[PDB]
RNA sequence: CCAGGGCUACACACGUGCUACAAUGGCGCAUACAAAGAGAAGCGACCUCGCGAGAGCAAGCGGACCUCAUAAAGUGCGUCGUAGUCCGGAUUGGAGUCUGCAACUCGACUCCAUGAAGUCGGAAUCGCUAGUAAUCGUGGAUCAGAAUGCCACGGUGAAUAC
RNA sequence: UCCUCCUAAAGAGUAACGGAGGAGCACGAAGGUUGGCUAAUCCUGGUCGGACAUCAGGAGGUUAGUGCAAUGGCAUAAGCC
C-alpha cells in the first residue's frame, strides 16, 4: 500500500546481509532499519530489530516478504 | 435399485482381487443404513418432534419411529420413556435408491463440501456421518421449515474390520478425502 | 412396508446442469432439476485448488520485477 | 434459481438480489449480468431456467461463499500465527489498522459488558 | 548531538463533534441557480491512459482575464414499497495511487469483497426568536502528506414569543 | 399396631430403653390370558451433543429391573411390550 516503484531498504542494512550470506549463519545482525522491507535473500536469518529499548529476534521465514521488520517487534507492552 | 445391480456384479468381483477370498460370500455387504436424527430440544415443544417425523418421512421413503429416552438421567431432565429422537432403518431394495440418492445428488448439495473423513469408522465396518442441514435434499422445500433439521447416517455392514468395510465403500465412488 | 402410513414414493426424474439424467425414486413432486452432481461436482479438482493456494516470494518477485 | 452459493430470493431486482451471495457486492453484480445479457431491472422469477445456469458459471468466475471464507481464514490466520503487529491485533480482537482504542474501537474489540 | 521508540498506547468514565437509524428517503439517468477566497521550490486548463484514487504530456496565470472549480440541497423520469430492507456504514481481507529519505508502530485517498451496532435514544440537559433555527454545498489558515476541528462564504429557509 | 435382616447357638420358636429400615398405601391397569422381547455398565464412530439424551457396532453378563423398607426369589421369566 505504499512505494509502487521497488521495495525499500537501507545501504547499512542492505550492504551487511548481502556481506553475512556469504559467512554462513552467523551472529544476528543489530540494526535499527524497521522500516525496510524483507526480500527472499534474508530468510533463515535471526536478525534483530530494536523495538525501543531491546533487539528482539526474529526468525523470518519464507512467506514474510510483503512486511517490514518493525511488523514483529513490539514496542508498547500491555501487562 | 441401480447400486444393488451394480453391487451384485461389478463390485462384488472387485473385492474378490483385494482381499483373496475363497468363497463368493466371504466379501462384506451393507446390512442396514440408519437415519438417526435426535432432535433433543423436544422437551418443550412437542410438534417439534411431529415435524421432526416429516423430515425423515421425506428423506426416505418411510415413516419414522419415534424414539423413547432409554434412561432417566438429570443432564438433560429427561425422564424414563420420554420421546426424545427418531429413526428411520432402511433396508432391502428400498434403501439402495436413497443411497443412490445421497452419495450423487445429496453429497454434491453439502454445502462448504471438502469430502468424507475416512476416519469416521467405529472399528467393524460401520461407517457414520452425521449432516448438519437437510437440504441436501431436494425433497425440501427450505422455505416452510423453519428449524435447521440436520441429523446423522450411520451405514452397518457385515464387514470385519473398519479397514475391509472401507474398501466395500471405496468402491461405491466416495469422496474420502 | 405397512400400507397407507408412508408417503407416496413416486418415481421421478431428475437432472443436473450438464444433462445427466437419472432416475430415482423419492418425495419430492412431478420431476426435478438439479444444478450439480455427483459425476460433475468439482470435488476431484476442488481439492486441487485447496492445497496450492501458498506462496509469497513469486507474488513478491511481480513487484519486483527482476 | 439456487445458483451457487444458496442464493434462492424472489420478487427482487437482479443486481440487488445477486448481493446475497458471499463473496460478490454491487459492482461485481452488475459484471455478471453484462457478459450474461440479464435485463437488471428484472425479478428472478421472470427469467427463464436458460438464463440461470449462464450466470451459474459466470459467478464461478469470481471466488465466491465456498472457497471465499477459508481463503480469508488463512490469510488471517497467516497473521495470527506469524507474531507480526496484524496478527496480534487478530489475537485479542483489537483493531489491526491503528484506531482509538482508547475509547472507541467498540464493534472490533466487542459490547461493553462491564 | 544522534538512531529507534512514545506523544495515536486500553477492563474503563466523561465532554465536544460527524454519520446514521430512513420513503419530505436511498439508487440510476438528465438538468438549473451562488458568494467568498487561494495560487508559484504553486494553481496546474485541454488531450491521452486507467473502473477509480491517480499517471504521462501540458498551455495560461504571481492573478475581475488562467487555474483550483462541474456548487449542492433544488427539478423531471424510472425503480425500491417499509423490510433491518437497495437504509446505515463501522470492522476486516485482498489489490492499489499520492506524499514524503522512509506510511509497521501511526498519513491520506481509491477498487473489489465482508458486512456490524443502530429501528429516533431514560433521568436529565443544550442552542435558537430571524433571513435566525434547521439543512446543503464551497473556500481558507495550518501543511512535504495528513481533520467530522477552527475560521469564513453563499443556497433553500420555518414555527412561536398570550 | 404390622412388615424385612441380624441378634438367634444350620428344623420351628426365642429377650433387652439391642443394632439397622419401613408401613397405616396404590393399580380397572401395575389384574387374567395369548404372543413376542430382555438389561445394567464400559469401548469406538457419529449434527446440535457436552461426563451424561438419541443412533450403529463390539465387550460384558443380570453388577439391571421387580410401584414402595429389607430378605428370599425370578429368563420356563415374577422383568419389558
Amino acid at each position: 500500500r505504499s512505494l509502487k516503484k521497488g521495495p525499500f531498504i537501507d545501504l547499512h542494512l542492505l550492504k551487511k546481509v548481502e556481506k553475512a550470506v556469504e559467512s554462513g549463519d552467523k551472529k544476528p545482525l543489530r540494526t535499527w532499519s524497521r522500516r525496510s522491507t524483507i526480500f527472499p535473500n534474508m530468510i533463515g536469518l535471526t536478525i534483530a530489530v530494536h523495538n525501543g529499548r531491546q533487539h528482539v529476534p526474529v526468525f523470518v521465514t519464507d512467506e514474510m516478504v510483503g512486511h517490514k521488520l518493525g511488523e514483529f517487534a513490539p514496542t508498547r507492552t500491555y501487562r | 435399485a441401480k447400486l444393488h445391480d451394480y453391487y451384485k456384479d461389478e463390485v462384488v468381483k472387485k473385492l474378490m482381487t483385494e482381499f483373496n477370498y475363497n468363497s463368493v460370500m466371504q466379501v462384506p455387504r451393507v446390512e442396514k443404513i440408519t437415519l438417526n436424527m435426535g432432535v433433543g430440544e423436544a422437551i418443550a415443544d412437542k410438534k417439534l418432534l411431529d415435524n421432526a417425523a416429516a423430515d425423515l418421512a421425506a428423506i426416505s421413503g418411510q415413516k419414522p419411529l419415534i424414539t423413547k429416552a432409554r434412561k432417566s438421567v438429570a443432564g438433560f431432565k429427561i425422564r424414563q420413556g420420554y420421546p426424545i429422537g427418531c429413526k428411520v432403518t432402511l433396508r432391502g431394495e428400498r434403501m439402495w435408491e436413497f443411497f443412490e440418492r445421497l452419495i450423487t445428488i445429496a453429497v454434491p448439495r453439502i454445502r462448504d463440501f471438502r469430502g468424507l473423513s475416512a476416519k469416521s469408522f467405529d472399528g467393524r465396518g460401520n461407517y457414520s456421518m452425521g449432516v448438519r442441514e437437510q437440504i441436501i435434499f431436494p425433497e425440501i422445500d427450505y422455505d416452510k421449515v423453519d428449524r435447521v433439521r440436520g441429523l446423522d447416517i450411520t451405514i452397518t455392514t457385515t464387514a470385519k474390520s473398519d479397514e475391509e468395510g472401507r474398501a466395500l465403500l471405496a468402491a461405491f465412488d466416495f469422496p474420502f478425502r | 412396508m405397512k400400507k397407507d402410513i408412508h408417503p407416496k414414493y413416486e418415481e421421478i426424474t431428475a437432472s443436473c446442469s450438464c444433462g445427466n439424467v437419472m432416475k430415482i425414486r423419492s418425495t419430492v413432486g412431478h420431476d426435478l432439476n438439479l444444478d450439480v452432481c455427483s459425476k460433475c461436482h468439482p470435488f476431484f479438482t476442488g481439492k486441487q485448488r485447496d492445497v496450492a493456494t501458498g506462496g509469497r516470494v513469486d507474488r513478491f518477485n511481480k513487484r519486483f520485477n527482476i | 434459481a439456487r445458483i451457487a452459493g444458496i442464493n434462492i430470493p424472489d420478487h427482487k431486482h437482479a443486481v440487488i438480489a445477486l448481493t446475497s451471495i458471499y463473496g460478490v457486492g454491487k459492482t461485481r453484480s452488475k459484471a455478471i449480468l453484462a457478459a450474461a445479457g440479464i435485463a437488471e431491472d428484472v425479478k428472478i422469477s421472470e427469467l427463464s431456467e436458460g438464463q440461470i445456469d449462464t450466470l451459474r458459471d459466470e459467478v464461478a468466475k469470481f471466488v465466491v461463499e465456498g472457497d471465499l471464507r477459508r481463503e480469508i481464514s488463512m490469510s488471517i490466520k497467516r497473521l495470527m500465527d506469524l507474531g507480526c503487529y496484524r496478527g496480534l491485533r487478530h489475537r485479542r480482537g483489537l483493531p489491526v489498522r491503528g484506531q482509538r482504542t482508547k475509547t472507541n474501537a467498540r464493534t472490533r474489540k466487542g459490547p461493553r459488558k462491564p
